[PDB]
Parts: structure tokens; C-alpha cells; sequence
């Protein structure tokens, strides 16, 4: 059995270098040669307890792509946890003995780690877990980096926006920190951060990082460009000072960047981005979004089966 | 100087302390006789406070869980009248149950499970991280339950 | 040895009852020494609890607060070693601050005013007719902050 | 200075035989010689944070029937206590510095009695604190009972309806009860049944009383016949199921009726009162309601005039 | 002909020092000598379209105080402006044809300005215009000041709380400004300072002003200590994280404070003044808002009465 197999995927704070290679490599293989019968008779649950369209959307693409059955909702509001008042817990508890794996998406931190704690023998899969975790997320991130830089080692990431909140950033800074040389960008207000959590995390690892005001300040030195969303659902009313960007970038503010450099946004994006940056060679946030098929179908497989010869 | 033949004696709490750990530890719910001292003159520490359960003795990570309350507290676990154990309280590597995560937005408020957070000495203070939400705070934010 | 040079000794506190005393007046919230008994030998009474505090004095109606949870109890003066004084707790006419009124559409809990309650020897137990109010429980019901 | 000079009026518990029978008497005096110009020069407040009809527009007009002037609100809601996040301790704290009197109803227990300690040497009126006292009710109720009966003592009461939230009932219970030989008769649901506090009273003197499930039961030997209305603002969704009025008087119902039984209810009905009782000679809640006047005038002029009505 | 007689009173910008005075003084002898019948015959319109306790309260007391009628509403949702889409012209145009003078607060800054263009000879009193103007409240403060001061200049004064959208500190900032040798302190938040046109007015007359971060910092040198609600009504959500008090006198603070020291406040207070500080003999906020009447009833009485008081 490879190291996924029957894996829960909470936190990229629980898998290694070689797990995420792992989960790249075999992004590359199906990418390249599909198994429209890899996961065929297995039956998944996708549930959304908080709004999405990419996530849900390309993680049930990609179970159908592999041959399995999707059974879910993407509301809580007409489950029995929602009308009747049931738990979380008890929710994760009967659904546990009905499907193969769990994909789920929770507005509170730490809910899928829960639902680890009531599923038995059947593999969570974080799908987001309010500003916490987005372990499928920075998957699908690595695997847009590594093929668009050709590689995920002495990369010069510059990430922008709301990093306090940002689930995207927290999986996709520990992640990439878990490779050599890479040199950080933080762009945020001070009131939206990167946690210090992180921070502390970089430091322990020897890994250099920096603040900045504005993007011009690096555009020129960077390979990645992650630009993030406020993310309003979660903010304090004492930070709707906020809620607007702090940072928009127009196809004008590329003028001095790298050649290769490539723009990314997990999306939705707001205004952050102006759409003048979706024609030129740098806007990858589509081609990013697409790649979340080849990611979320290799780690559904890489779960799910013992083993894979492609 | 006081005398119990069997049981535990926990000494060199921080003034006002001790109360606190008679309360959120349940200490008065048995029936053993128990002698506490509050606010007691100490050589070294100034001012202190002592606890005396006959016939009780305390868990080896209960003693830590007192290393984040009382850290230069000392359980000295007591028998036929002596101290056959002097112990020291280490910082554990985690804690359950007790501790409430201060994360309003936390899973850990909202449903049946116990709270649980790894400790870690930080600079200055000791750091608490949470299980499910994985946030990190200081253990002076944590404690204010 | 044991014995106060000034201060308040509350002896024959009934068992389980000291701590809650302990809690309830906070008794605990002063820089002043106190040296507790609990579940201690007596016969009389079989087993008691014992709270002794320092410098510091009750008035006859601070004594009669503890009618309520120690009734059988004996408030000791204490000055210059010597035991000045010896009172009783008797059922006071009122309890104010301590208790919270139970009828949740009672003014008293979202005013900045404190609790009063008139106290009423019913029958099989005490009566409590909040100032405000006007509604009384039995002391059982009435719960304190 | 007569006994009720710059007297707080808050509990019926508070006051004795005798200051119910100085405010009849002063009623009495008033309405068969009005005194215009008695309170000229006084402002006092009409402070309503409940709905009120009678209670409040009677006291107004008694209030320039007497020669003073009105300030207040009927509704809190424009208040800085209800925009502006203010204690009621610090509304009546200014309040009092600038009327004579206050009369105030509030939906809290014990409100008037809190306005008492923050309203200096300014008597505070109880017009409805809650469902517990209602003292200018009772004054008008034992107008009307005695201009019906010829006496206040040796009568047989029946009090219908929600007695338990009823503050209009546990203020009349206790000033009847200050009177001797009176026997009560309570016909209400378990659920809203006379609270403890009042039986206990009434066994105390030795008062005779007994529960009915019907008014049939007693509408022979009834002097005063008092029926109530739901509270259905101060319940509980847990006692929701005696919204409905239990007892419902209609005029075939007074029959065995003895020739002088009145029936009261200090108003508003819902449908305990069918209107065919309207135009017997035993309906007497609309000149009930008219002796709302006389007695609050008789109160007022107790309250802020020093000598007796000369 | 008084030189107030049938004027507005919008802003204390376009009063000077000496009008400032004549009500005072006015307000001292009739607060000496009332004068029931000064405003006999005279029908005024109270007319609060935000919210209020005192200032229509206390407006309405000195009416009557001085013998004249009130019309009005404490709500504009009942007003044809609230229920037909009504203009507030059309509103002023109609309502000065039947009253002698018009008090009004409003939620918007300069409506009170506005309701002179259509008031023709009635003339406008600003109860307050939004986060503008409060004129009223300025003369109740300056009557207080000298009160417990027994002068109006060479003062040294704290201002805490919201400044920006305090119309009561806008006013009172410029009346003190109109006196000579007064020393200014603001304490409050960056983002709810004091507005700049007081700040240039100030420095205009060579007056000495300073921020400062704490009460503590100068507990010692200040006469008076001005304290302020914010006003989260008026805030705009991107300003939400400063609803919360910053600035909270507790009785403890009070150490260090001169004996003359007064702690004044508009009122309503949230929790910016502990209720320990009411029983200290520098708590003045209810003694100040009873001055509402003094102030209220000269500011009338100058207005509607031709001759000074004799
Ligand atoms: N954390 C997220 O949900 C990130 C970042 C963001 O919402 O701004 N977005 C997504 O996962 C895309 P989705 O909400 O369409 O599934
Ligand atoms: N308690 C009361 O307010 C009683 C009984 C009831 O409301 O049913 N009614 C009154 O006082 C008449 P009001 O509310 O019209 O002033
Ligand atoms: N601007 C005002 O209305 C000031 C300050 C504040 O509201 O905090 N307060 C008053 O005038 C008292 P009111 O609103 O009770 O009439
Ligand atoms: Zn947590
Ligand atoms: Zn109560």
C-alpha cells in the first residue's frame, strides 16, 4: 500500500516532502494517461457546509472522472443537523458507515479534524475548515508551481492579501517550506497578517521571509505571485476596515517582472486583480483552478486504492 | 509545622493560586481531611500558598498540568509520616480536558469532544496550540476559562 | 501548634460547607493569612470545616450571613491570642449581593444594582422575596453568582 | 403633609388599610369638586416603555385635569435607553431632575422599585412593573368595588384568568386582603394559577379561599365577578397552550347572578367577555375603566400635594 | 429687543462670546426667579427625528416650566415625512405656520440650517444635526463649567471619547475657544480625532492644544474632564473597531485629580465611566444634565420674549 493509502487529509502540518511528491507525481501520470475505472463501486460523500464552486465542483469532476458515485449536499440547511439539530459529530457517525471517503468543507476551525474522531475506517478529506486548513488546495497550488517553474525548491513566492484568514496560505507557506531555499513575500495590512504561528514555523526552518507595502516593492524578484481574497465571512467587525483590497494588481504593475513568473489566486477573486491581467502570460489563476482536477483525482486515488502502476 | 501520615502536600504555590487550584481541580470533593494555608510567609518565594490532602496523591501529568499554574510549586507525596517522594512539576507535552481554546470560531466550542493542546515553551511564556483549529496562543490568553 | 495573634475564627462549619463559604463571600481575595480545616474530627458533629482569617473582623450581620449555610456555627473574635468574642449566626432579614434572583425578567440583572433579598422562615425551609421582585423561592432554587 | 406626601407608590405590600382608604376618600372629594388649579406648576413625567391604553391616557388626562403638565414617551424605543445602549438606572438618574413625579410602566419586575433608588427626592409611580404590581389598578378596582357595594370587607371575589402573570390580580388580592371577612374564588388554567406568595399571605389572616374549574361553579355567591386576560406577552412558549382564554363569561351565564354582582376586568379584553355581557347590568368594566380618573387624580393629589383636599 | 430675540440657533460658530454670556446670565435669574407665565400664549414644536431623552425632555420641561404649549413628535415614522416621502422642507414650510418657534434634532448633518430656509419668521433651535452641532448642549455645559469653575477662561480641558462625531465637542470646543487662556487636551482614537476646521480654528487664536494617548497623562493639570460616547449610529462600518470605549474612567483614576476637578459628560454613557465614579465628588453628568433646564429655558426665554428678564 503506497503512504495515502486510507490517509485522512486534514492538515498539511501532518504530511511530509515525500507525501505532497507523491501526490504530485501521480497528478502528473493521470493528468497524462486518465483511469476512467480507478475508483469504480466506491462511493463518496462531498459536504459542503460553507459556499464554493471550484472545490466541490472539480472534487466531484474528479470522482466521476475516476468511476465513483457522489452522494452529498452543498447546504447544510436541509440536513437533520441543520432543520433537526443534530450534531456534527453524529452527522459524521451515520454517513461514516453509507460511503468509502469524506470530502468536507466546515466554516469552523477544526472540523475535520473532528469528523476523523467519528468516521471509523473511512478517510477524511479537508476540503476547507474555516481560516484553518486547504490541504487539496496548496495540492493543486504545488502542482501549478512545479509545472509551470519546474520546480518547488529556491522559488522566490511572493503571497498577497488576507493572510490572516487565508486557509489557502497557511497550507501552501508550511508546504513549501517543507522544501529547500525558498524565499517569502508577505503583502498584507497589519491587521491581516500571516499568523505568527507560521512565522515562528519559517524561522525554526532557517527559511527567509519579509514584509512588504506594496507589490512593486518585489515584483521583480519573484517566480509566484499568490494574490488572495478578504476573506469578509470570517473578519471581525472590528477589522471591516478591510474589507476592500489593499493591494489591486493591473496588467501595468508587471511591467518589471520576471519573464516566467506566474500570477496565482485559489479564487474567488474579488477586485484584487483587475481583469486586464487575465490576457497576459502571467494570469495562470484559470489554468491553476483546472489543475484542481488532476490534484483532487490523485489524492482520491492515492486514498482509496492500495496501489497505483501507472 | 503540620503532620498527616499518608497522602500529598503541595507547596510553594503562588500566592493566590491556591484557591484556585482547590476549585477547578475539585481538591475539597472528598472527604479526607485537608489543611490549606493562603497567603503563608516563605523564605524565598515571599508570600505562598500550601495544601494538604491525607490519603491523596496526584497523576505524574495532573503534576504538570500544575506546571502551567504553580511552576515552581513541589509535590511531595507523603507516607508514615515522611517524604518518601519530593517531585517537581515539567511542562507536559499536552493537555486535555481542562483548557478551553480561545478561538471563538473553534469546532471545540460547539460540539461533544474534549479540548486538547500541545505545550511548548516559547521565548518567555509557554505556547498553547489547539488540536482541531491548529491556532497557537500564549498560555496567559488560554487560562480564562 | 495553631492559634492566630488577631483576626475571625469560624468553627463548626458544617462538612462541604467551608468551601462553598470560601467561595461565596470570597473569602480567599485578601493579602491576609488563612489557614483552613476541612472534613476535621469534632463529635459533636461528628466531622467539620474550619476557616480562620487574620486581621481581619465580622460584624454581627456579616456573622448572621452565615446563618444561611452554617447555622450551628461560632464566630470567634480573636485579639492578642485571646478569644475577645463569641457569636452565633442568627437568620438574618435579608441577603444582598451574593445570591442571583432567579426569575430571568427580574430588573436586578440587567441593572447595575445589587441583589437584596428579604429572608422568611417558611416551614421546612427559607423563604427568599427579591427586593425587586416581589416573586420568592425557596432557598434551595435561589442560585449565587 | 398628609400620609402620602412625596410617597413612592410601587407594591400594594407597601401600603396599609388606611392609605387605601385616604386615596378613595381624596377620589371621592375630587370627583364631586375638582380642583383645576391643585397640581398648576407641576411637570410630570408619563414614562411608558409597555403598551398601555388606559392606564397612560388616564393618568395624563388626570394629570391636566389637575392643572399640571405632561413630558414623556409611550415607547422606549426612541429613548437614548433604547438607541443608545442606557441603563434605566441613569434615565431616571436625569429624569429626576427635572420633573415633580414620575409615573412609569416598564416590562421588567421591579423597574419602578430600581427607578426609586436613582430618582433622588422625585416619587416614582408604579404604572405596571411586569407581571407583578399594578397599585393605581387596585386604587381604581377598589373605587369601583365600593361604589357598586357599599363596602370593601365581607364580599365574595371571584378572579378568573391568568393569575400568575396577572400583576393586576396580585395587587388587588393584597389590598382586598387588608380588609376583613373577604372570600376569594380563583377559576384559572394549573399553568397560571394565583402565585404561593399570595395564598401564603391569606392563610397568614386566616383568609378564606378556594380553586374552581368553572365560574357556574360560583356565580351564585359572587359579589365581584374579576375576570383577566391572558398575558400572552409574559409567557413562556413552554405555557403557549393557555394562550386561549379558558373561561369565557356570556351573558347566559349570569342568570343565577345575584342582583348586585358586577363583573370587572381591568381591560383590555380578548374574548374571556363576549359583548352580549356589554349591555347587562352587570357589565361594569367601562365604568371601571372611567374610575381610572378619579382615582389617579385622587393619587396624584395625594403624592405631590401637601395638605388634604381643602 | 434682546439681541437672541427671534433668532436661529444653529451652530455656536455663528455666536459670539457675548451671546454665550447673555444666556448664561439669564438662565441664573431665571433659575433664581422662574417665570411661569414668561411664555404664555407661545405653541413650540418638538420635533426629534433621532433619538433623545434629555434634550427633548428637558426642552419640553422649560416649556412648560415657562408656560407654553408643546406639539410635536419624538419619531419621524408617523409624520407624513415618514410615511408619504415627504420632504423635510415641505415638512418646516407647513409645521411654521402653526407653531411660535421650532426645536429639532435630526439624523443629518445640517438639517437644522436647512429648516431656516423654510421657516420664514419661525425660528429654528438646533437640538442637534447629525455629528455636526449641538448648541444647547454648549450652553448647558459652559452654565456647568462656571458652576462648579466660577469662570469660563484660562481652563485647562480634557476632552475624551469619539471628537470626530461628538457634535457636542465640536460646539463646546468652539464656545471655550471663544474665552481667553484655555488649554486644550484630546484623547481619542486616530480615527474618531477631533476634525481639523476646530483644530485650524484654534490655532487661528494662537490656543494651546495636544493629543494624548491616556486620561492618566493629565488627571493632574485638567479643570474639566469631558467625557464622550462614541457614536456607533454614526459610525461608518470600515471605523467598526473602534465602537468599543477606548478610554474608561474608573473611580480609581481619580487619585491624582485636582480638588476643583469635575468629570462632565453629554450623556448617555456606555461603559467609558464606571459606576464607581457617580459616588466621587467629581462625578458632575447628572448635575450637568439638570443644568439642561436652566439653559434650555433662557435660550427660550431670550428667543420668544423680547425684553431681558425683569
Ligand atoms: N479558502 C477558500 O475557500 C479559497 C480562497 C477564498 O475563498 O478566497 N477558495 C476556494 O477554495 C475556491 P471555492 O470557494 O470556489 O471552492
Ligand atoms: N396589567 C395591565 O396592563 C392591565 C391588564 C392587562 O394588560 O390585561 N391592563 C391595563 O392596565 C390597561 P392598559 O394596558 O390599556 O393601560
Ligand atoms: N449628541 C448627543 O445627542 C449627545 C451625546 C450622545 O448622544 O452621546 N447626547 C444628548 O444630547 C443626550 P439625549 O440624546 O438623551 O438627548
Ligand atoms: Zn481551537
Ligand atoms: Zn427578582
Amino acid at each position: 500500500a503506497n503512504p495515502l493509502y486510507q490517509k485522512h487529509i486534514i492538515s498539511i502540518n501532518d504530511l511530509s516532502r515525500d507525501d505532497l511528491n507523491l501526490v504530485l507525481a501521480t497528478a502528473a501520470k493521470l493528468k497524462a494517461n486518465p483511469q476512467p475505472e480507478l475508483l469504480k463501486h466506491k462511493v463518496i460523500a462531498s459536504c459542503f457546509f460553507e459556499a464554493s464552486t471550484r472545490t466541490r465542483l472539480s472534487f466531484e469532476t474528479s470522482m466521476h472522472r475516476l468511476g465513483a458515485s457522489v452522494v452529498g449536499f452543498s447546504d447544510s440547511a436541509n440536513t437533520s443537523l441543520g432543520k433537526k439539530g443534530e450534531t456534527l459529530a453524529d452527522t459524521i457517525s451515520v454517513i461514516s458507515t453509507y460511503v468509502d471517503a469524506i470530502v468536507m468543507r466546515h466554516p469552523q476551525e477544526g472540523a475535520a479534524r473532528l469528523a476523523t474522531e467519528f468516521s471509523g475506517n473511512v478517510p477524511v478529506l479537508n476540503a476547507g475548515d474555516g481560516s484553518n486548513q486547504h490541504p487539496t488546495q496548496t495540492l493543486l497550488d504545488l502542482f501549478t508551481i512545479q509545472e509551470t517553474q519546474g520546480r518547488l525548491d529556491n522559488l522566490h513566492v511572493a503571497m498577497v492579501g488576507d493572510l490572516k484568514y487565508g486557509r489557502t496560505v497557511h497550507s501552501l507557506t508550511q508546504a513549501l517550506a517543507k522544501f529547500d531555499g525558498n524565499r517569502f513575500y508577505f503583502i498584507a495590512p497589519d491587521a491581516l497578517a500571516m499568523p505568527q504561528y507560521i512565522l515562528d514555523m519559517l524561522d525554526e526552518k532557517g527559511i527567509a521571509w519579509s514584509l512588504h507595502s506594496s507589490i512593486e516593492e518585489v515584483m521583480a524578484e519573484v517566480d509566484i505571485l499568490y494574490m488572495t481574497r478578504v476573506q469578509k465571512e470570517r473578519l471581525d467587525p472590528s477589522e471591516y476596515a478591510n474589507v476592500k483590497a489593499q493591494f489591486v494588481l493591473r496588467a501595468s504593475d508587471l511591467h518589471n517582472a520576471k519573464a516566467n513568473m506566474k500570477v496565482l489566486h485559489p479564487l474567488p477573486r474579488v477586485d484584487e486583480i483587475a481583469t486586464d491581467v487575465d490576457k497576459t502570460p502571467h494570469a495562470w489563476y484559470f489554468q491553476q483552478a483546472g489543475n484542481g482536477i488532476f490534484a483532487r483525482q490523485a489524492l482520491l486515488a492515492l486514498v482509496l486504492n492500495r496501489d497505483l502502476v501507472l | 509545622v503540620e503532620a498527616i501520615k499518608r497522602g500529598t502536600v503541595i507547596d510553594h504555590i503562588p500566592a493566590q493560586i491556591g484557591f484556585k487550584l482547590l476549585s477547578l481541580f475539585k481538591l475539597t470533593e472528598t472527604d479526607q481531611r485537608i489543611t490549606i494555608g493562603l497567603n503563608l510567609p516563605s523564605g524565598e518565594m515571599g508570600r505562598k500558598d500550601l495544601i494538604k490532602i491525607e490519603n491523596t496523591f496526584l497523576s505524574e501529568d495532573q503534576v504538570d498540568q500544575l506546571a502551567l499554574y504553580a511552576p515552581q510549586a513541589t509535590v511531595n507525596r507523603i507516607d508514615n509520616y515522611e517524604v518518601v517522594g519530593k517531585s517537581r512539576p515539567s511542562l507536559p507535552e499536552r493537555i486535555d480536558n481542562v483548557l478551553v481554546c480561545p478561538n471563538s470560531n473553534c469546532i471545540s466550542h460547539a460540539e461533544p469532544v474534549s479540548s486538547s493542546f500541545a505545550v511548548r515553551k516559547r521565548a518567555n511564556d509557554i505556547a498553547l496550540k489547539c488540536k482541531y483549529c491548529e491556532k497557537e496562543f500564549s498560555h496567559n490568553v488560554v487560562l480564562a476559562n
